[PDB]
């Protein structure tokens, strides 16, 4: 661990080298140590844990309330009907669905899924699978189906049942290739087309042991569809999610929920209490 | 080709004739942070340079007209040697059973379809064994994989016992007259001690010759721990590097080879069942600096 109530240098050298091992890059670990530095406080601990908490925070009223010395919940609302699920391979786009679906169920919503990966053997009768098992309807098609086509076919359906939710599954892509991310465009304007007031929702998947690379998946999936959200999945490993301090640093996508497992519950919304403290565990 | 900040680094230093000692050290911290930058782990790379600071002084660049150019010139030679030297594939025998083990999604599923093809191609005889009974659709994945690549595929059954897998499997190959398994594992962490305790034991009962670890080149930080682990609690043979065709710059290559010492036989450059190359050191180090 961290010694914290050693001499400064030894503590600020193995928070550095903490930072470091939970993918924080060298640049966003600068920037937090030349603060810490120079903010000049004792109490080291609670120095670093106000000031990555605070990052990982689209708000400062819990900042207020935490520092006056008063503590809420409350139940994460997508802002419309449409969530828009986007990210590279294997990272967790339909596993995390899956366990939306089971999260919304539970707090009584009307959840539809769109099969939208028409691309990888399989891609579909994944999300199907989880369908039967949930009791979701699910909106596939074919491998190779214009997943345009077939969103825009989910919206539809959505509207005429009077669903609450809708989560549009997409197939995994590389940002390198720029036609799978006009594709992407392409999907997100077929939502728009069946409902001009949607996707309210575009959440990023983001995979724990990512390093480096996840913040350019983080700023070309941003530039191609408009980040609403970020999602970082295996949590459960051992790896920290560091590389999501500079995601949100630098884009200021909030973080909404975080993936601790293969099965529909293991979702739970972002604590960035919880997660500052796992980082530095 | 290089980075940024190694242009910078070695720039700095070119015409100046001989450079001191600090000059190198200044130097060393800056290829440091740059295979940090490449998702190198932390000591793999603190040990890279001070491998480099040998071979270096072994090469008297303290005493070199051009240190800038002998820095350089062993920092491209022993990052290529780290990752294995020269291009190296698996030597194939009569029998032959395989294991794709790793961490989730890292595309191990896919992986075993793409050696099925090429071995495939080669003469070889393959067969595809869907071993995840876990991952919905798993099995029929394999299989639309298998029927696309023209190579059978043996789906194993819920709470399938390894011992009655070990015995389907050897009935089917003999049957058929197939020289080369496939085993097509679940990802799993690998402080998950049941499910590594589950896959130590797989290998015990089916005994593979090659146990090939699926390794994401976006993989960060872990990849020394993960690989530590996989080889320690199971034992790993070999390596396949995934999804080399992103710009990830492919640091958890050396963290693996360091800590295991493996060959890395393959990489992944496609979603598709051709998407197979042989693994180039050269090719991957140049990848990493620049
Ligand atoms: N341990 C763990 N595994 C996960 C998590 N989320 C997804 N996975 C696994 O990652 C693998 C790939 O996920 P999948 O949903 O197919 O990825 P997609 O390609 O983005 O749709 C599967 O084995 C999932 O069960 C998580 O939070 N924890
Ligand atoms: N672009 C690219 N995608 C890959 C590569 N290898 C695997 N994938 C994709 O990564 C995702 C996860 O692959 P899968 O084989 O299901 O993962 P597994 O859980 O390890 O079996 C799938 O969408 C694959 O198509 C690769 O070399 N390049
Ligand atoms: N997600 C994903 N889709 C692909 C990939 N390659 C092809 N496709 C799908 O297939 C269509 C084009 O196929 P292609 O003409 O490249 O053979 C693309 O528009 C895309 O939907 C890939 O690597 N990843
Ligand atoms: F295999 Al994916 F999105 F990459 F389902
Ligand atoms: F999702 Al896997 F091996 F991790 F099929
Ligand atoms: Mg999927
Ligand atoms: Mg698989």
């Amino acid at each position: 661990a961290i010694p914290w109530g050693g001499n400064l240098e030894e503590v600020l050298e193995e928070l550095e080298m903490a930072l470091l091992a939970a993918d924080v890059g060298l640049s966003a670990t600068e920037e937090i140590l030349q603060e810490v530095r120079a903010s000049g406080r004792k109490d080291l601990k609670e120095a670093v844990k106000e000031k990555l908490v605070g990052m990982l925070e689209p708000d400062e009223r819990r900042a207020t309330l935490r520092k006056l010395g008063f503590q809420k919940p409350k139940p994460v609302e997508p802002k419309g009907r449409v969530v828009l699920v986007v990210g590279v391979n294997g990272v967790g786009k339909t596993t995390t669905i899956a366990k939306l679906g089971r999260y919304y169920q539970n707090l009584g919503k009307k959840v539809m899924f769109c099969a939208g990966d028409t691309f990888r053997a399989a891609g579909g009768t994944q999300l199907s699978e989880w369908g039967k098992r949930l009791s979701i309807p699910v909106i596939q098609g074919p491998e190779g189906t214009d997943p345009a086509a077939l969103a825009y076919d989910a919206v539809q359906a959505m509207k005429a049942r009077g669903y609450d939710l809708l989560f549009v599954d997409t197939a995994g892509r590389l940002h390198t290739k720029h036609n799978l991310m006009e594709e992407l465009k392409k999907v997100k304007r077929a939502i728009a087309k069946a409902d001009p007031e949607e996707p309210k929702e575009v959440w990023l998947v983001l995979d724990a042991v990512t390093g480096q690379n996840g913040l350019e998946q983080a700023k070309k999936f941003h530039e191609a569809v408009g980040l609403t959200g970020v999602i970082v999945t295996k949590l459960d490993g051992t790896a920290k999610g560091g590389v999501l301090i500079p995601i949100v640093r630098t884009l200021k996508v909030p973080i909404k929920f975080v993936g601790v497992g293969e099965g529909p519950d293991d979702l739970q919304p972002f604590d960035p209490e919880a997660f500052v403290e796992a980082l530095l565990e | 080709q290089l980075s940024a900040r190694l242009q910078e680094a070695i720039g700095r230093l070119r015409g100046r004739g001989r450079i001191t000692e600090e000059d190198l050290k200044a130097t060393l911290r800056e290829i440091r942070r740059a295979l940090m930058d490449a998702d190198v782990n932390l000591e793999v790379a603190r040990d890279f340079v001070e491998r480099v600071r040998e071979e270096a002084l072994g090469k008297q660049v303290l005493e070199s007209l051009t240190p800038a150019e002998v820095i350089l010139a062993t920092v491209y030679e022993a990052l290529k040697e780290a990752l294995g030297g020269e291009a190296r594939l698996p030597v194939l025998k009569d029998r032959n059973l395989w294991f794709l083990v790793g961490l989730q999604g890292s595309g191990k599923t896919t992986t075993a379809a793409k050696l099925a093809l090429y071995y495939k191609g080669k003469g070889r005889r393959p067969l595809l064994v869907a071993a995840d009974t876990q991952r919905p659709a798993a099995r029929e994945q394999l299989r639309l994989l298998g029927e696309k690549v023209g190579v059978p595929v043996l789906e194993v059954m819920d709470g399938e016992s390894p011992e009655s897998i070990r015995r389907r499997v050897e009935e089917k190959a003999r049957l058929e007259a197939r020289d080369l398994i496939l085993v097509d594992t679940a990802g799993r962490l690998q402080i998950d001690e049941p499910l590594m305790g589950e896959l130590a034991r797989l290998k015990e009962v089916l005994g593979p010759d090659e146990v090939l670890l699926v390794l994401d080149a976006m993989t960060g930080q872990e990849a020394l721990s993960v690989a530590r682990a996989f080889d320690e609690k199971v034992g790993v043979t070999g390596l396949v590097l995934t999804k080399l065709d992103g710009d990830a710059r492919g640091g958890a290559a050396l963290s693996a080879r360091h800590v295991t010492g493996k060959p890395i036989y393959f990489a992944g450059v496609s979603e598709k069942p051709e998407g197979l190359e042989p693994f180039y050191p050269e090719r991957l180090a140049g990848r990493i600096l620049g």
